[PDB]
RNA sequence: GAGAGCCCCAGCGAGAAAACGGCCCCGCC
């Protein structure tokens, strides 16, 4: 995350970290249930093999309530393409159930129509992760408030096609954005002190560049696919 | 209805037979008042953790 | 909306050194 703040104790308990063979974090995830993690499809092409860490906040100091879960099942969206990053979504089923505790709790899946009318129409959402702090990876979990950006502005701003499975969030010139390493992580929207999954960190042209935004997988278009993928 | 302050619902609001209907995400129960959402267990979805 | 042709299919099926088309989600006359 570029700019933003640290996640303080218990503030981002739905954050998951995908970790490769050398225990290096490379992508984020969002805890949905005891067995299921939401992530980006393109994150499945970064590491040879990986596990999911949850309940982590400072990677440098591994003492506390962190736990690494092995992935039983990967459920990538059949329509994902790396040429466009369209359908940038996957669901991981874990071999072992997550024990919810301090810093380990799922984000809520909203109903679609309500999500569209009530969450997507909010001023801002919250993105989080362990990724780089400029365009390089944070040792501490960070969060950032990102304004929703209208589709027409987003499309004009972009060098790549913005599909209906994507939305923009962040700032025109202000040096705040997600970055490399945050992909697959949570974009959640707050409504009366309850946080609902609204996006997946997908891609951006660099990080915090002027006249560019963060591109997120529009979770509302995938709520049905998610339900299916959670059995 | 649902455009007037979410129909007074804590979470989901839907318009049904000219009337508001509130509902809640899995892991919540609808309160007696038909509007508030009540956690069933200690770690309900979407809540920042305190202990 | 519907029907069809194809494309996709790391989920449930089936099969053959564990990203290798019957069904759920899903795309493109
Ligand atoms: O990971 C990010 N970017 C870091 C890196 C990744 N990246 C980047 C990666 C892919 C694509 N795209 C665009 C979609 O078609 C395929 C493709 O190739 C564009 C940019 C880039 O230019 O820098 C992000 C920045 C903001 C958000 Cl939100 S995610
Ligand atoms: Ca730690
Ligand atoms: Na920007």
């Amino acid at each position: 995350i570029v700019g933003g703040q640290e996640c303080k104790d218990g503030e981002c308990p739905w954050q998951a970290l995908l970790i490769n063979e050398e225990n290096e974090g490379f992508c984020g995830g969002t805890i949905l249930s005891e067995f299921y993690i939401l992530t980006a499809a393109h994150c499945l092409y970064q590491a040879k093999r990986f596990k999911v860490r949850v309940g982590d906040r400072n990677t440098e100091q591994e003492e506390g309530g962190e736990a690494v879960h092995e992935v039983e099942v990967v459920i990538k969206h059949n329509r994902f393409t790396k040429e466009t990053y369209d359908f940038d979504i996957a669901v991981l089923r874990l071999k072992t159930p997550i024990t919810f505790r301090m810093n380990v709790a799922p984000a809520c899946l909203p109903e679609r129509d309500w999500a569209e009318s009530t969450l997507m129409t909010q001023k801002t959402g919250i993105v989080s992760g362990f990724g780089r702090t400029h365009e390089r990876q944070s040792t501490r979990l960070k969060m950032l408030e990102v304004p929703y950006v209208d589709r027409n502005s987003c499309k004009l701003s972009s060098s790549f096609i913005i599909t209906q499975n994507m939305f923009c969030a962040g700032y025109d010139t202000k040096q705040e954005d997600a970055c490399q390493g945050d992909a697959g992580g949570p974009h959640v929207t707050r409504f009366k002190d309850t946080y609902f999954v609204t996006g997946i960190v997908s891609w951006g042209e660099g990080c915090a560049r002027k006249g560019k935004y963060g591109i997120y997988t529009k979770v509302t278009a995938f709520l049905k696919w998610i339900d299916r993928s959670m059995k | 209805l649902c455009s007037l302050d979410n129909g007074d619902c804590d979470q989901f609001c839907h318009e049904e037979q000219n009337s508001v209907v509130c509902s809640c995400a899995r892991g919540y129960t609808l309160a007696d008042n038909g509007k508030a959402c009540i956690p069933t267990g200690p770690y309900p979805c979407g809540k920042q953790t305190l202990e």
